């Protein structure tokens, strides 16, 4: 496609002007701040982008998908949040500013983010135009599973409960990044293609195409690392390594093969940038 | 009366268990089952099946909405008495047992609230047409409560409550944040599944919102002794006032939990 | 006969229950702390007793009073929140309790003090139902004057500035005990008579009987002090018979009107005349 | 300021003057006609002018509710600075001077808010139908911006402030609360009173809630360097949405309260 970065840049304005929105700072005044503090923080928004992308893809538009593509941010932010906490990272920084315990102390932080968990079942639940009823219950359930004990969460957990060990085979550290990382973008994909008004062929090509990618990030993040604690390149050499990215891209991209290719360049773009990012 | 809610909270508990199996990987549903269950039951999850009864429906088409109470309730419970390493909670009095540590309680509190909104989801029987609009609503209705302006304010406010020496006034709102929301929505949650029309919801849930502060205004009872009946009576009143009506059993199976 | 024992206790039964659903806490919580802690604190509910009984004397009935009833009530208490602070009669406690700046601070205390006042206006505006919004802004135009430069408030401030004087005569005591008390209690009965549908010579009666018995409460209310105003003046062998002749020409007034009717207002004049506390 | 909104102001001045003339007793009304106009002047109360011949009436006719918006504001601005004894409040940086002792401050500003009241009440023109429900209405506006959930809280929640150490979005609550319900209170009153219907009432309201905010964070850059001209753009961006559809010569002038016109002067200057 023609400009990317543009693309990706008046995307994540829209969510960012979507999320000020939804928001807003209101009583309890520390609950709402600590909430708004590490949601409108900045981000490269990918996960709202892979949304709307995906409802657009299959021809529906932004503005159904809004309040879904910023659901799976909320959830985003909250996993950081609850991550960055002395009994998980225990990170004093991000992004050059204190870590949300840091400024609002532990407590809120906690229920700050119970509170973006809890309310972007809300938002997509009462937000959502334009789209009939069974299909809202339908994509909060994905939302649920996407993020729940089959997914972000398990993640998070097999990755807390394996920091203290070395048999990592690979089948352990896919688990990881399926479930860390996949798990959330294959929502967001989802959430999008059903909104959409995509067909079960459609959504589950998105499907898989999420699972390739997000499987490719810490692919490449792996590579990258070596390049400029079980790793991919640990686990099979960084020449396979990139072998692996080749094919996940590839794979991707296939999934895509038979939507207009105007609708799925966005994805596309956004698969290779992926697997050939510098940094 | 005792059989009646005692069967509830089975029913709700051979709900929860046949739901949530230990499994493959066991380092995830072994604290999701384990925190689901270590948690008190709580009325709201009661109310909200005895309410789809009162209004004519089926115990079951109301046993996932009581399921999701249970457990944002579970994952609140859990959340609360984490233990905090920079002292901005001040620790429950009778400090709980934790078998987890705090980063597993973290996550599987995480993990357990969309487990949630995953059974109402679920439980849409495609063959029922009014299922999605009353379990969208309901899942509207659980989302609020448990959110930032239902109890997670009363959670957050309730640590400014410095034992024998705050107000009445003071701690009855907490309660209503903390309790009160959320039993107000599982009865809300409940006549809507039953069927009910706008009218009775609306009077449900009102019950609920004044019984539920009523019950926390109890559990509260131990750290500042000073049970003043009249908050106590005042609240039943709000309340039995909500249920003229309904007349019948109405006004009253709802009154044993008040007594 | 009249049990007035009975018929006030029940109407103050029923005020405080008004009171407490209209004052809800909510956020910020402190301010409505605060407001509820001096509202609902217990008191003798005179002024919205007077301004029901005036309402149900001519006509008309509880449920029509009752939000300007608590309307007058919560002006009446943010006056005594706001006479409390160190910079008025500073006083530390108040209906046995601590005053309002001791139990919150000062901010809080005036902070709640005005909310009470706004919200009484909203209250009224807002909540009353079974008269015209004509009748309703009329009301709302009484009880500004009746609160303002040209009322209570008017005569705190001729009180305070005038707290070191010599040449108090009858005239001067007579405004500030006409206005720092007389003009809220007046005020009252005038809201309840035209919002009952009083026709005017019926408001022009009930507003002159206004005056005598604010007079009258305020006089009274000098006598439980002591037990410069009317006691230093002509002293009590002459004060208590001052406050004998207003509770007279008041319940004279009230002669415009059936005996039977009148008797709730009889009964509120007697225990204006005497009450302990 | 711009010639269209320092003329409605004085407009206000003069109203106000003439409805609070200084007599006996002047313990009273001396202390109470320097302080309704010892307050800053207040766009809520010119804003009300404003949108009312904005959608067709003549501000004539919101002028009571105009004088009761400034004068809600005055009563609340002299309580917001008394000298108070327990140090219960951040005893604000900005100091101000005070011509009256405490009790006397505290005492006017407890008699100008239902003063606010009496002219609107007295207002009522009996050759007017709806007047006694457009009164009735702008009463229950105004109380409840002056009220507990409106002003009152801005006034608290301002108190917790702490000097380069608050964030941008709570000091954007406490503008909102203490400047913009007046704003949007302001606004909405005087469409009402000018006739209009129940959208623009409600995207004025809207305009004067995000003015009144921005307004807010404006006072406030001279206390708390660091609001980053993305705020400013983001409150400015936001009322003039709320703006749109209200084309005309009127509706010019409303839109440069939040956006100032181009002007050779200010390009002089940084020339
Ligand atoms: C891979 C995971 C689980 C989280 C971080 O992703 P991002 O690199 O997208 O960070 P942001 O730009 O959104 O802030
Ligand atoms: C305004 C003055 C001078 C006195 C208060 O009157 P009250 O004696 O009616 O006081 P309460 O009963 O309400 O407590």
């Amino acid at each position: 496609m023609f400009d990317f970065d543009g693309y990706m840049l008046r995307k994540a304005k829209s969510v960012n002007k979507a999320l000020e929105a939804a928001v807003q700072m209101k009583e309890p005044l520390k609950i709402h701040e600590s909430m708004r503090y590490s949601l409108l923080a900045g981000g490269k928004r990918v996960r709202p982008m892979l949304c709307i992308a995906a409802c657009e893809l299959v021809g529906g538009d932004e503005s159904t998908a809004m309040p879904a593509a910023c659901a799976v941010e909320m959830i985003h932010t909250m996993s950081l949040m609850h991550d960055d906490l002395p009994c998980m990272d225990n990170d004093d920084l991000r992004r050059g500013k204190p870590t949300n315990h840091m400024a609002f102390g532990e407590s809120v932080a906690v229920l700050a983010g119970d509170a973006l968990l809890s309310f972007a079942f809300e938002h997509v639940a009462a937000a959502t135009k334009g789209a009939p009823p069974e299909r809202i219950v339908r994509v909060l359930g994905e939302l649920a599973v996407s993020i729940g004990s089959e997914g972000l969460v398990a993640g998070q957990v097999v990755d807390v409960c394996s920091e203290g060990m070395a048999e990592v085979g690979l089948d352990h550290l896919e688990f990881i990044h399926h479930h860390k990382t996949a798990a959330l973008l294959q929502g967001s994909v989802v959430l999008g293609a059903i909104l959409g008004g995509g067909k079960e062929e459609e959504v589950a090509k998105l499907r898989k195409f999420a699972n390739c990618i997000g499987l490719l990030f810490q692919v490449v993040d792996d590579i990258l690392d070596v390049t400029k604690k079980t790793t991919y390149p640990k686990l099979i050499g960084v020449e396979k390594s990139k072998e692996f990215a080749d094919r996940l891209n590839r794979e991707a991209q296939e999934q895509l093969l038979h939507f207009h290719p105007h609708r799925a360049a966005p994805l596309i773009a956004l698969a290779n940038y992926i697997a050939y990012r510098d940094n | 009366m005792q059989p009646y809610w005692a069967a509830i909270e089975a029913d709700i508990e051979r709900y929860l268990k046949k739901s949530i199996t230990i499994r493959p990987p066991e380092t995830v549903f072994g604290p999701m089952h384990h925190l689901t269950f270590a948690a008190p039951a709580t009325a709201a999850s009661t109310l909200c099946l005895a309410a789809c009864e009162l209004v004519g429906g089926d115990r079951s088409q109301a046993m996932a909405a009581a399921a999701a109470i249970h457990l944002v309730h579970a994952a609140a419970y859990v959340h609360e008495h984490l233990p905090l390493t920079d002292g901005s909670r001040p620790v429950s009095k009778p400090a709980i047992q934790h078998k987890y540590g705090p980063n597993v309680e973290l996550l599987t509190g995480d993990g357990i609230v969309p487990f949630g909104f995953e059974l109402l989801a679920g439980s849409v029987d495609p063959a029922r047409t009014d299922d999605p609009d009353r379990i969208l609503r309901v899942i509207i209705e659980i989302s609020r409560a448990g959110g930032p302006e239902g109890m997670i304010s009363g959670l957050h406010r309730e640590e400014e409550i410095v034992d024998g020496n705050t107000s009445l006034d003071f701690i009855e709102y907490v309660c209503k944040k903390k309790y009160g929301e959320m039993h107000a929505c599982g009865a809300a949650c409940g006549a809507i599944l039953g069927g009910a029309a706008e009218e009775e919801i609306q009077k449900l849930r009102n019950f609920g919102l004044y019984q539920g502060t009523l019950r926390g205004m109890m559990e509260m009872k131990n750290s500042h002794q000073l049970i003043d009946e009249n908050i106590i009576g005042k609240l039943k009143e709000l309340a039995l006032e909500e249920l003229g009506g309904f007349h019948g059993k109405n006004a009253e199976l709802m009154s044993s939990l008040v007594a």
